[PDB]
Order: C-alpha cells, then sequence, then structure tokens
C-alpha cells in the first residue's frame, strides 16, 4: 500500500528503479509468500513490476543492464521467468566420471558441435568413461551356427498359439 | 541424489524387551456390567496398550495388554471374573497374531491423544475442524528385525465444520433432509433437528458412558440424528458438517480446418480393527492349510476348521487387490465367490467388455516389437455390509438402503512440498508424547537404509556397446543425443533400406512428403546406418500414386504393388578388377494415412504377403505414418529412422557358397545339416542399435514378462536376454464359453522354444506385470518344480547326442525364480526438501531397499512372500494399464514412483557361486533388480535426453502392444 | 518477427495469409515472455478492429476464413498461459475473448475452455483496476471520524437564521450522504455540545429525523410486510403487521455517557445535561424514536436496577411532553418507577 503510492516517483530516476527492483526479489524468491497463503499477492506484486521494467523502455540499453543483474542470482519460478527476457541457451552434457556414478554437468554452446573435425574437440571422452573394446561376433549369431549340430525339438509355427481351446 | 530427501516414516519405538499378557472371557451364547469393556476403558485411561476383539467361538472375547519395563497395576485394571491364558515376552518369539495386535493397540492410544488436540476422525482420516488443515491417514508395519514404524498419508480435503446451535436452527427450517457426517467412522445420515440439553437425565447417563472410551469435551450436549433410515441419539460434539496442457489440443484443432455407544462399539471391532503390515500386501494363498481363507478372517468374512494358520495371510486385505486388478477370471471368482454377491456383477462386467484373421493379429505384434512406438470396490460394500450387522445389533439393544449410502462421501472426494513437511514436523511431538506416556522425525532414505541393518549410494549406471571405429566401443548413455555428432556405428552393420511411398493425389499433401522423405533419407544416412535410397527404378523419385475412398485406395494397392515387388567403362581402366571374391536390401513400404477403424490400410499387407515369391516375402516390413506430420510439426526424423532399422530383422543366410566340388566332405556336412527339414525357416536375427555391455563357466539369463489384455481372452508375453540382444514376444489365446492350466502351459513351451534354439544352459526369471493370484502359482509351482526340470533334462539328452556328453552345450535350465510386480502406494518422498546437481529436473536415479520379510521373528511352496524389496525411481513411467493402479490410484501422479516386488518360487541348483544359486532369499532379489534397472536403461530414445519411461523394456514393449490392442481392437 | 508484423498496409490480406503459419509455429515461445506477448497483443487487437468495420459475414470468404480464426486463437492462448502481459491491450477490442469465435469440432472441448477464458478474463479485469487505483479513509471507525470531521463542518458553518431551500432539512439530510445508524450517533452528540450552543440546532436534529425514520424505512417495511409469513416462527413473531419496521436502539449510545450528570457545580457538563433532557423531550414530542420500545427498555432498566444510579436519574429527569394520551402508558408509568411510598402525592398536590 505504500510502494503502490510513490511508484510514479520511482520511475523518475534510473538507478533508483534498479535499487528497488532487487530488494523485493529476495522476498519472492525466499518463499515467504506462496500461492496457498495469498493468490492475490502474486497478482499484485508483479503488476507494478511489469511496468517497473516497462519504465526503463518508457532506453533498451538500460533494459539489458538491470536484466543481467537479475538472472545472476537465479510453479512459482514459472511466474517470475515470464517477465524477464528470453535467455540464450547452451547445450548441456551430463558427465559420469566413475562403481559408475554421476558427477557434474558441462555447458557448451551449439556453435562448437560440428562434424567437420574428425575427433571430439568440444567433447571430452573422459566425461563418458569411454572404453575402446575390440570386435567380437554377435552372441546370437554364434548360437545359430552352434545350433546346426544339435537338431533339437521342432519350434511352433507361431500360429499354433492363436487357436481355440 | 535421493539419499538425503525426506520420506514419510516415523520410527515409533522398539519391540525389544516387550512383555504382553492375554486375558480371556467366555460369556453367554450393561457396559459397566461387561467385564471386557470396563477393563478396556480402565486401562485406556491408564495409558497402556490395549486392544479387544472377538473369536471364532460365539460369546468369547479377549483382552491384550502390552507394556515395556515395569508392569502396570493389575489388581484394579482387570475384572474379577477375567483370567489369563498367555504370558509372553519379546525373547520368546512373536506370532503374526501378536504382531498386528500391537498396531491396533498403539492406534487405540494414538486416536485418543489426537481427539484431545482438536483433531476429529472421519473413518481412516484425522482432520482439524475449522492451508495447514489437512486430513492424515495412519497405517502401521514392522520394518527391520524389531523396529516399528508408521507411514502418514496426507490428502487434501474440503474444510469441515463442527456442529453447533446455529446449524440446528436452519435445519428445522429446512424441508429437505439435512446431510451431516456421523461417528468416528464417517457415517452419512439426516439431522432432524431435535437438540438436547446437558441437564437432561437421558443424556446424563449417555455422556458418562461415552467419556469412558472416547475423550469428549467436558449448553448443547446431544442431538437426534437419523442414519440409514434409523433414528439414533448421538452426542453433538462428534457430529460434523462439511462445506456443502489445455493449449496444445487447441493448436492442432486450429490446424484441421484450413489444411449410540453400542453402535460405535461394534463398528470398532471390524472396521478400524484391521491394521496389518504393509510388507504383506503382496500376499497369496495360505501355506498353513492351503486355502483362500485363513487366520482370524472367518469372523470378519462369512464351517471349515482352519487350525493355527501361522502365516501372514489375511483374506480381507487380499480381496481389495483381487477385485479390480489384472487377475485370472477363474481366480477372480474364487476371491469374490460365485455363490455370494458381486460374482454376478464381475461376470456381467467382463461379458459386457467383449460385447480378426490370424495373420493380421500376427502383424500387430510385429510392429510393436521394436523399441520405439463404473465398477464399485468390494470393501466399499463390505463396510456397508458391516453397517447392516452393527445396526441390527444396536436396534436389538433398545427393543438395500443400508448398503447404499451408509458411509459419507467426504472421504472419497478430493499440492506443495513445504506445507506438507510443516505438518510432518507438527505431528512429531504428538507421536513422541504418545509413546512416552524416543521417536525419530522425518526419515531420510539414508536413515531408512541404515535402520534396516543391511548400499545407500544410488545404483550405478551400466554402459552400452557401440562402435566409433570398426572395433567396438563402451559408451555412456549420455552421448545418445550426440550420435550423428560422434558419428558412431551401431550393431547390425548398416542395413540398407529400399522404400515405396503410398500417397493420394492431393498436390499440397504430395509436396510435403517428398520434402519429408528426402530429409528422412538425410537423417538415416548422416547417421551411420547405411543407405536410405528408394527402389532403383525411377518412378517420380520412388513415390507411387493412387487414384469410403479406402476401396479406391485398396484396388490400386493390390493391382499394382503385387507384380512390382514380384559396354563402355571410361574410369574402369586405371584400376584393375579384384576378382570373384565372396545380402539383399531391406524392403519397407511407407504408407500415409489421410484418415485423422483404420485397419483397411493394413489389409494391403495381408494381400502382399500371399502374392509374392518366398524370397521376396521373407523380409517385408510395413511402416505407417500419419499425414499430419508432413503439414504441421526435428526429433521426429531420427526416431522413425532407428525404429525401422530395428525392425529390419535380418534373416540367417541359407546358402553358404562353399563350392567344394567334391562328392563328400566337412563342407558338405554343415551344408547338408543346414537344409535338413527339422531346422526352422526365417530365423530373423535381431540386433538392436545398442546392447548392454558385459560385466566381468558360460551361461545366460532370460527375462520374460507377461500380462493379460483388457479381456481375459488373451495372455500376452515378451522375452529378453540378460544383455538385451534378443527381443521376442508372443500372443496366446484362451477363450471359453482346467481352463487356466492350459494357458499357463502353452506359454512355457514357447519359453522353452527360445532356449532350445540356443545351446548353452540357461537361468529363468519370470516377471508378471500384474499381481499373482491364488491359482496361478499352483500351475507355476507344480509343472515348474525341481523334479520336472530334472525330467526335461533327461529328455533333452535323447534327441541330441552331444547334450549327453557335455552339459555345458546342453541348453538346460539351472535355476528358476518368480517375481511379481505391483505398486505400493503407501510412502511418498519429495525431492524439494534437502536433509551441486539437483536430481529430478534433468536426470533420473534409482534406489533399492530389500529384506527377507520373515513371517515371524521367533510342501513344494513356502511362505507367500519369500523376500520383498522396494523399487523407487526418479524416472517417470509411461501409460500403465488401468488395473495396475486400481489398488491406490492416488499415488499415480507423484514423480518419484514407488514399486513393490516379491519372490514366489526361488528354486536354486536344479542340476545339483552365482547370486541366483544362493539359498539366501535377499540375494536373489538384489541380482535381478539391478539388471531390471539395466534393461530400463535400454529404453532410451536417442531423440530424448533420458529414457522415455521407467520399467524394463520387456515390460514397456508389452505395454506398447497392450496400448495398441487397447486402441485398435 | 514482430517488427515484420507492423509493416503490413491496412486492408490488405494477400500478405498476412502466407505469414499466418509463422504465428503458430513460434507460438510455443511467445508465452514465455510477456513483452513479446504485450507487443503481439497490441498488434493483434488493433488488427481485429479493421475487419469488423458480423463475424459470420467474414466466414463465407475463403480468403478471410483462416484470418479471423487464426488471430482469435493466439490472443486466447496468451492469457491462459501468460496473463501477466495484460493500460491493457484488450481495451481496443470491442468483443470479449470469452465469447470470441473458436474453431469447431468437439463442443465439450469448446464449452470447457469457454468457462476457462471467462474466469481468467474476469481475473485480469479486476487486476487492471488494482493497477489504476495504484494498489490502494476506508477504515470504518476512520470513516466514522471521517464523517465526524466533515458533517460537523457543514453544520456548524451553516447558519440557522434562514431555513432556505438550500438550508432546508429535506436538503440538509440528503447533503449529508450501517452509516445511517452511525450518523444518528454523530448528529446527537453535535446537539449536546457545551462549546457551541443554541437550541435551534436541537430542533433541527429532531426534525431531521422524525420524518426520515418513517419514510425511507417504510419503503422497505412494505416489502417486508408482504413476505413475513414463514411458518409458525414468523407467525409467532409477526413483527411487521404488529408495528411498522422503524429505526430503534439508538438510545443505548447515549445512556453510557453520563456518570453523575445531575449537577450544576461543573459548568461544562451542566449545559450538556440541560441539552440532554430537552433533546430527549423533543424525540418524544415529534415521535422521532420508536417509543413503543423506547418505553420498554427503560422499564427493563427500571425493573432490573434493583448517589443514586443513573437509570433512576434518567427516568426521574426525562421530560415527556405527551400528556393525557393514555393512563395505561403515561400515568401508570410515572407511579411504578419510584418505588413504594405515598409521599410523592403531596408534590403532586
Ligand atoms: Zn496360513
Ligand atoms: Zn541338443
Amino acid at each position: 500500500n505504500l510502494v503502490g503510492g510513490m511508484f510514479d516517483t520511482v520511475q523518475r530516476s534510473t538507478q533508483q528503479t534498479t535499487e528497488w527492483a532487487m530488494l523485493l526479489l529476495e522476498i519472492i524468491i525466499s518463499g515467504t509468500v506462496d500461492m496457498q497463503s495469498n493468490n492475490e499477492l502474486f497478482t499484485t506484486v508483479l503488476d507494478m513490476l511489469s511496468v517497473l521494467i516497462n519504465g526503463t523502455l518508457a532506453n533498451k540499453r538500460a533494459y539489458m543492464n538491470l536484466a543481467k543483474k537479475l538472472q545472476k542470482e537465479l510453479d512459482s519460478l514459472e511466474k517470475v521467468r515470464q517477465l524477464l527476457p528470453l535467455p540464450k541457451q547452451t547445450r548441456d552434457v551430463i558427465t559420469c566420471e566413475p562403481g559408475l556414478q554421476v558427477s557434474t554437468k558441462q555447458k557448451i554452446s551449439p556453435w562448437d558441435l560440428f562434424e567437420g573435425l574428425k575427433p571430439s574437440a568440444p567433447l571430452s571422452w573422459g566425461w563418458f568413461g569411454t572404453v575402446r573394446v575390440d570386435r567380437r561376433v554377435a552372441r546370437g549369431e554364434e548360437q545359430q551356427r552352434l545350433l546346426l549340430y544339435h537338431t533339437h525339438l521342432r519350434p511352433r509355427p507361431r500360429a499354433y498359439y492363436l487357436e481355440p481351446l | 541424489s535421493l539419499e538425503d530427501c525426506h520420506c514419510n516414516l516415523f520410527c515409533l519405538a522398539d519391540l525389544t524387551g516387550i512383555k504382553w499378557k492375554k486375558y480371556v472371557w467366555q460369556g453367554p451364547t450393561v457396559t459397566e456390567e461387561d467385564p471386557i469393556l470396563s477393563s478396556f476403558s480402565r486401562c485406556l485411561k491408564a495409558d497402556v496398550l490395549g486392544v479387544w476383539r472377538r473369536d471364532q467361538r460365539p460369546g468369547r472375547r479377549e483382552l491384550w495388554i502390552f507394556w515395556w519395563g515395569e508392569d502396570p497395576s493389575f489388581a484394579d485394571l482387570i475384572h474379577h471374573d477375567l483370567s489369563e491364558e498367555e504370558d509372553g515376552v519379546w525373547e520368546n518369539g512373536l506370532s503374526y497374531e501378536c504382531r498386528t495386535l500391537l498396531f491396533k493397540a498403539v492406534h487405540n492410544l494414538l486416536e485418543r491423544c489426537l481427539m484431545n488436540r482438536n483433531f476429529v476422525r472421519i473413518g481412516k482420516w484425522f482432520v482439524k475442524p475449522y492451508s495447514e488443515h489437512l486430513s492424515c491417514s495412519f497405517t502401521f508395519f514392522l520394518h527391520g528385525d524389531s523396529n516399528v514404524c508408521t507411514s502418514v498419508e496426507i490428502n487434501q480435503h474440503q474444510p469441515v465444520y463442527l456442529l453447533s446451535e446455529e446449524h440446528i436452527t436452519l435445519a428445522q427450517q429446512s424441508n429437505s433432509p439435512f446431510q451431516v457426517i456421523l461417528c468416528p467412522f464417517g457415517l452419512n445420515g439426516t439431522l432432524t433437528g431435535q437438540a438436547f440439553k446437558m441437564s437432561d437425565s437421558a443424556t446424563k447417563k449417555l455422556i458418562g458412558e461415552w467419556k469412558q472410551f472416547y475423550p469428549i469435551s467436558c449448553s448443547l450436549a446431544a442431538v437426534e440424528v437419523l442414519v440409514a433410515g434409523v433414528r439414533m441419539i448421538y452426542p453433538a460434539c462428534f457430529v460434523l458438517v462439511p462445506q456443502s496442457q489445455t493449449v496444445d489440443p487447441q493448436s492442432v484443432q486450429k490446424w484441421v480446418k484450413f489444411s449410540s455407544l453400542y453402535v460405535n462399539l461394534i463398528l470398532s471391532e471390524s472396521v478400524m480393527n484391521l491394521f496389518k503390515d504393509c510388507n504383506f500386501d503382496s500376499c497369496c494363498i495360505c501355506v498353513c492349510n492351503m486355502n483362500i481363507k485363513g487366520a482370524d478372517v472367518g469372523v470378519y468374512i462369512p464351517q471349515e476348521a482352519q487350525y493355527r494358520c501361522t502365516c501372514g495371510f489375511s483374506a480381507v486385505m487380499n480381496r481389495k487387490f483381487g477385485n479390480n486388478s489384472g487377475l485370472f477370471l477363474e481366480d477372480e471368482l474364487d476371491i469374490i465367490g460365485r455363490n455370494t454377491d458381486c460374482g454376478k456383477e464381475a461376470e456381467k462386467r467382463f461379458e459386457a467388455l467383449r460385447a480378426l484373421s490370424d495373420d493380421l493379429i500376427l502383424l500387430l505384434q510385429d510392429q510393436c516389437t521394436n523399441l520405439f512406438s463404473n465398477w464399485v470396490r468390494v470393501e466399499e460394500r463390505d463396510c456397508c455390509n458391516d453397517c447392516y450387522l452393527a445396526l441390527e445389533h444396536g436396534r436389538q439393544f433398545m427393543d438395500a438402503l443400508v448398503k447404499s449410502s451408509c458411509l459419507h462421501p467426504w472421504s472419497k472426494r478430493n499440492q506443495c512440498s513445504q506445507d506438507i513437511l510443516r505438518m510432518l514436523l507438527s505431528l512429531q511431538p504428538v507421536l513422541q508424547d504418545a509413546i512416552q506416556k524416543g521417536v525419530q522425525g522425518p526419515l531420510t532414505w539414508q536413515q531408512f537404509h541404515k535402520m534396516a541393518g543391511r548400499s545407500p549410494e544410488p545404483l550405478p549406471i551400466p554402459t552400452f556397446l557401440l562402435g566409433y571405429d570398426y572395433d567396438y566401443l563402451v559408451l555412456s548413455p549420455f552421448a545418445l543425443p550426440y550420435w550423428e555428432r560422434l558419428m558412431l556405428e551401431p550393431y547390425g552393420s548398416q542395413r540398407d533400406i529400399a522404400y515405396v511411398v503410398l500417397c493420394p493425389e492431393n498436390e499440397a499433401l504430395l509436396n510435403g512428403a517428398k520434402s519429408f522423405f528426402r530429409d528422412l533419407t538425410a537423417i538415416y544416412e548422416s547417421c551411420r546406418l547405411g543407405q536410405h535410397r528408394p527402389v532403383s527404378r525411377l518412378l517420380t523419385d520412388g513415390i507411387m500414386r493412387v487414384g469410403s475412398k479406402l476401396k479406391l485406395y485398396a484396388q490400386v494397392c493390390r493391382y499394382d504393388l503385387g507384380p512390382y515387388l514380384a559396354t563402355m567403362d571410361r574410369d574402369k581402366v586405371g584400376i584393375p578388377t579384384d576378382g570373384d571374391s565372396h545380402y539383399p536390401p531391406a524392403i519397407v513400404v511407407y504408407i500415409i494415412d489421410p484418415f485423422t477403424w483404420t485397419l483397411g490400410l493394413l489389409r494391403c499387407f495381408l494381400e502382399m504377403v500371399q502374392t509374392l515369391p518366398p524370397h521376396i516375402k521373407s523380409t517385408v516390413s510395413v511402416q505407417i505414418i500419419p499425414c499430419q506430420y508432413l503439414l504441421q510439426p526435428p526429433q521426429h526424423l531420427k526416431s522413425l529412422a532407428f525404429s525401422a532399422f530395428t525392425q529390419c530383422r535380418r534373416p540367417l543366410p541359407t546358402s553358404t557358397n562353399v563350392k567344394t566340388l567334391t562328392g563328400f566332405g566337412p563342407g558338405l556336412a554343415m551344408e547338408t545339416a543346414l537344409r535338413s527339414p527339422d531346422r526352422p525357416e526365417c530365423i530373423r536375427l535381431y540386433a538392436p542399435p545398442f546392447i548392454l555391455a558385459p560385466v566381468k563357466q558360460k551361461y545366460n539369463v532370460l527375462f520374460v514378462g507377461y500380462c493379460l489384455s483388457h479381456d481375459q481372452r488373451w495372455i500376452l508375453a515378451s522375452c529378453t536376454d540378460l544383455y538385451g540382444e534378443l527381443l521376442e514376444t508372443c500372443i496366446i489365446n484362451i477363450d471359453v464359453p482346467s481352463a487356466r492350466k492350459f494357458g499357463l502351459q502353452k506359454l512355457w513351451e514357447w519359453c522353452l522354444g527360445l532356449v532350445q534354439m540356443s545351446s548353452l544352459p540357461w537361468r529363468v526369471v519370470i516377471g508378471r506385470l500384474g499381481r499373482i493370484g491364488h491359482g496361478e502359482l499352483k500351475d507355476w509351482s507344480c509343472l515348474l518344480s525341481r523334479r520336472n526340470l530334472q525330467s526335461l533334462s533327461k529328455r533333452l539328452k535323447d534327441m541330441c547326442r552331444m547334450c549327453g556328453i557335455s552339459a555345458a552345450d546342453s541348453p538346460s535350465i539351472l535355476s528358476a525364480c518368480l517375481v511379481a510386480m505391483e505398486p505400493q502406494g503407501s510412502f511418498v518422498i519429495m525431492p524439494d526438501s534437502v536433509s551441486q546437481l539437483n536430481t529430478p529436473q534433468d536426470t533420473s536415479c534409482t534406489h533399492i531397499l530389500v529384506f527377507p520379510t520373515s513371517a515371524s521373528v521367533q510342501p513344494n511352496i513356502l511362505q507367500q512372500p519369500l523376500a520383498l524389496g522396494y523399487f523407487v525411481s526418479t524416472a517417470k513411467a509411461g501409460p500403465l494399464p488401468d488395473w495396475f493402479w486400481s489398488a491406490c490410484p492416488q499415488a499415480q501422479y507423484q514423480c518419484p514412483l514407488f514399486l513393490k516386488a516379491s519372490l514366489h518360487l526361488h528354486v536354486p541348483s536344479v542340476q545339483s557361486s552365482h547370486p541366483l544359486d544362493s539359498n539366501q532369499t535377499s540375494d536373489v532379489l538384489r541380482f535381478v533388480l539391478e539388471q531390471y534397472n539395466a534393461l530400463s536403461w535400454l529404453t532410451c530414445d536417442p531423440a530424448t535426453q533420458d529414457r522415455r519411461s521407467c520399467l524394463p523394456i520387456h515390460f514397456v514393449v508389452l505395454n506398447q502392444l497392450y496400448n495398441f490392442i487397447m486402441n485398435m481392437l | 518477427v514482430l517488427e515484420c508484423f507492423e509493416k503490413i498496409r491496412p486492408g490488405e490480406d494477400e500478405l498476412l495469409k502466407l505469414l499466418l503459419p509463422l504465428l503458430l509455429r513460434y507460438s510455443g515461445e511467445f508465452v514465455q515472455s510477456a513483452y513479446l506477448s504485450r507487443r503481439l497483443a497490441y498488434f493483434c487487437t488493433r488488427r481485429l478492429a479493421l475487419q469488423l468495420d458480423p463475424f459470420s459475414d467474414l466466414l463465407m470468404c475463403p480468403q478471410h476464413r483462416p484470418l479471423v480464426f487464426g488471430l482469435s486463437c493466439i490472443l486466447q492462448t496468451i492469457l491462459l498461459c501468460c496473463p501477466s502481459a495484460l493500460g491493457s491491450p484488450l481495451d481496443h477490442l470491442p468483443i470479449a475473448p470469452s465469447n470470441l469465435p473458436m474453431p469447431e469440432g468437439n463442443s465439450a472441448f469448446t464449452q470447457q475452455v469457454r468457462a476457462k477464458l471467462r474466469e481468467i478474463e474476469q481475473q485480469i479485469k479486476e487486476r487492471g483496476q488494482a493497477v489504476e487505483v495504484r494498489w490502494s479513509q476506508e477504515a470504518t471507525a476512520g470513516f466514522t471520524i471521517g464523517r465526524v470531521l466533515h458533517t460537523l463542518e457543514v453544520l456548524d458553518s451553516h447558519s440557522f437564521e434562514r431555513s432556505d431551500f438550500s438550508n432546508s432539512l429535506d436538503s440538509l439530510c440528503n447533503r449529508i450522504f450501517s452509516d445511517d445508524d452511525a450518523v444518528v450517533s454523530l448528529l446527537c452528540e453535535w446537539a449536546v455540545s457545551c462549546k457551541r450552543s443554541g437550541r435551534h440546532r436541537a430542533m433541527v436534529v429532531a426534525k431531521l429525523l422524525e420524518k426520515r425514520q418513517a419514510e425511507i424505512e417504510a419503503e422497505r417495511c412494505g416489502e417486508s410486510e408482504a413476505a413475513d409469513e414463514k411458518g409458525s416462527i414468523a407467525s409467532g413473531s409477526l413483527s411487521a403487521p404488529s408495528a411498522p419496521i422503524f429505526q430503534d436502539v439508538l438510545l443505548q449510545f447515549l445512556d453510557t455517557q453520563a456518570p453523575m450528570l445531575t449537577d450544576p457545580r461543573s459548568e461544562s457538563e451542566r449545559v450538556e445535561f440541560f441539552n440532554l433532557v430537552l433533546l430527549f423531550c423533543e424525540l418524544i414530542r415529534h415521535d422521532v424514536f420508536s417509543h413503543n420500545m423506547y418505553t420498554c427498555t427503560l422499564i427493563s432498566r427500571g425493573d432490573l436496577a434493583f448517589d443514586q444510579p443513573r437509570h433512576v436519574q434518567y427516568a426521574t429527569h426525562f421530560p415527556i411532553p405527551q400528556e393525557e394520551s393514555c393512563s395505561h402508558e403515561c400515568n401508570q408509568r410515572l407511579v411504578v418507577l419510584f418505588g413504594v411510598g405515598k409521599q410523592r402525592d403531596d408534590a403532586r398536590h
């Protein structure tokens, strides 16, 4: 009820908008209020925040200036991510490093993943625990050659099972 | 990692050093006159564990008193005519009868403490009358050697209001009957409006007797209420009154067009008196006397003389699972009863559920072989059935309507992580003070693993086998999105596919396909899978055209595709020829579907199989895609490529090209033995893009899974290897207008069919997607016994000579085990609560706890649980059948999914160390389950970051053909 | 993409038809950002005003049939998924999104979402009012004191030498404006004051309220007089046909404010008491108050009373001007209110 009053005074400055943009982020991100306590509070607290950052435009350069200061700290997360700009995305790889557990995650831009170079330059083979093992025949394939001398009982012609009792 | 997240288990106390005494009363064939209940209320005020119940003999009731350390005062709490017959301590051994009798005794004091703390009880629920106001459900079980724990189920319900003088005033002015909640057991009745005053002599003796058992507050005292057509006077303090995703479908829908003390006393003896161990939920037919009825169920369910049923079987609890879960129809009618009620209702439901060619059903099971693709509950009536007996006894005291709406619908009508654990911390001092007149709070899974006395680490991730160079390659599953980047080579050595495209004469629809399949040619060939070239003859780039209208679509389908499928060398001089030196391409026809029953497109394949020579028709696969893929949308292109490469199923060659040019020799000997008529034709060898990597005699273990269809007509089975190098399934029909022994018999020679096409000894593990009933295991134990597997061992040595000499070349069976698979639905863990990477948003993990689950702590078939273990997984599951989750459907929608697996045969060392050969019942669980986790990792779609579901692939492929037979037939 | 969408010349539909599938293919990521959603909604809403100048007339044209349908669905799905982007773009649209045209097919699907559009559109309607009031004496006791600060100003500054049509009590009562029961507690304490005086004010408050208590409640009394027969309880009471519904229980605001108000030794409270008895007299004179229940409360206070207590001081010193009305109301009340003893007849003599 207070900060709804002098909100028109907030947009007069430029850096004081960002000084009052950050303090309320700690309140919403700490879970002090949730949906079950007050649905209407999250409706209110983002409505001046919608036009707090619109007041930066009405410059674009100031808009990315306080935006890069707000993803740096971080269903409730879906609502706060709707107002902030569309972020750039980088491809992720999940690394095991072994028994065999999982350890870390590495982020790589998609501009590096190309098949022009023969080995894996952005990708480390030790991330996966890759082991080069030698060639062997299929175990089902050698069983067919091994079956040729037994001549066991006749298997069913696979339509015998689909019959009335 | 899920080692540090909180589940809902509270360790109550320890059973070590406990002492108990049982008292007996025999009566004729008044509450203060009753010696059982006067002693029961007296010890309940004394804050000691007490429980009372009836017996098989009429006029025969008992009391049980449990305590630790110092004995209570026994000269006053016990009536004069009461006498003892049992004096037991913890060191003398505990029966299953005494095991669950603590659970009702601790709940007797725990209900009383909850009523003092502004909580009210509606049946199996405890809620605070007027979010932090939730209803909680209690059940008790024994985990570990001596430890007792409990699990709290918290469900969201509408707010409830206590009865006061205000609601009475509008009730008398209401012409309609006024609906309120009655009793601790949640009865539904009509409030007439005749309020009572505490100065009345009628309610003065009423409130004195009510305070003896139920702690009631201390003016409005009572009110007249009519329940089930019967008026009854009840205290007004216990009366309650109640309060009384989308976007995606629209998108495609856009794209279509433009393209009363005695009453509650009896009800306590049969409704709340059934609190049994949840580790016994996977129970079966009794071992003590070999019946579907045993223990003390015979006084709860309406003779035969069962004598000292010492196993943990309870037919009451067993019936709930039996009524709507996947079960044999002969076995289903035994659990219900053909003579009694609701057996005719289950027969009517099955017959209304039902109310074609053999080769077309075989076609349906080929396409789903690959990797990539009302009824009221019984104990809802049984509580209403016990409503009739209790109301008849209470109406005798004073001197279809009952079974319909006896219990209130508040319990059957319907979150967040922080608010639930706030209530869990709130319940912690309540249970601690309940036993003290210590208790561990919310247990971590590390605490749960520690307390059992058995690794608390997450289960390791097995690797696969691929190829980067011409040799093999052991790889992590996380490089599966980087298949074309790393340009890896799979098994099967790059089978090539020639294709035909079936397309109607619509021009806008024509151009979308030729862009799609040329791009499908790119993705199949950019990845190292061979060549995706069309038929070599030039017909508008491999695409043919056609032309309700399906008959027009089918004539040119049949009249054209039939016979179609039925010297200058400038640059060859600089290189010479190599010589004569030393596989036909796969033919997969592609069909577009203009329809948005569509079996008529599949009727072409029934016509193409017959009108071809055998060399052509031996390897023909059919591919169906919707027409909407061309017009409205990546991940679709690579998924369709790996499915067709899986479904090639390269046949074994029949010609060996020896060219011996001699009358006889060893080269002719293997040539002659290959063309012998007792060898089968069309082997169709299976090689997936990736198999399970080996883990350091020679043996092999099979995994087979089976479940029934929507009807009881079809039993559907699928089998896999230890390493997943084979993928086969089968369809067996059982239809009757004895009946169940033949269907289980028919599955097994098919299972014996796959092992006898190999020549190394096997180990057999049978999985059932449903629950094993009482009558399935009679067939599974009798013919798959120790003697009969030795009997087929002697038989197999006859027709094969070298099976006689070397046992390592005989494809026999070394051990047999049965595992039943069913959900638990009792515990819940949330990943958001803690105590560098958070688990569930980006990856999956699996954690296991197992135990021998002995019946007590102290012929061919032993105890119903041989050993049991839990299967919890962060990985989500796919579309399960409806009967799988009819047990507890409220646990379906949680992401960390709880499963319950048990052992039923455990037959080791048939031929006479392997983990399956050990007689220790815990070890045979912890061998098959991490391979069950391993075959779940073979379900990774390379267009998906993780595995596309939980469960092993043989369970998934069985569900992939179960959903196909759901939708299409 | 939104810069590409603002350059289409108006009234031309042969370019935005081929650009229409660009809207649907990228629609999955417009809902993750409100500023693209705000920019498209102001782009979408301003376009729909052109084709209107009813919607079934554009449906027969095959050129115009996907256009009205495709522009309708995109604005529907923005508010269902990203309602924070909506002073608002919807003000330029004369048609509500709830009854906005939707694609055909399953009516059960269409009726389910039509309930979903309207409950969110109502939710964003009340939210836009909260923005325009900047999220804001609305306290009732503050409003009561807020009524104290302003009604006393517009009556003390008003002279009483002239009862002009502006200063008339018909106009004075209406220019004041539950709160009706709060202003009568305010107007009475105005007339008892010791700082400002003049019993011309005391005649006004009785004459502001003798006719108002029987002319704005009698309009609702006759509504209650027709619907007062509900069973034996309403027949056992029969409040409306026994006596008309009337403003009452205002006497209980004034009996508390007199600890020993019977003396001239303190100068301020003497004229407070002097005004108090004449104001109580003129309510009886003009029949301002419900005298049927005004009498019975003082009977109950007189009966349950047993340096003298104030309720004895009240009925002794209140002047009733209603003389020779009835012996069962006036004469027998004066006798029984002062105990037993016939020495009072000599002062009557
Ligand atoms: Zn038994
Ligand atoms: Zn053999």
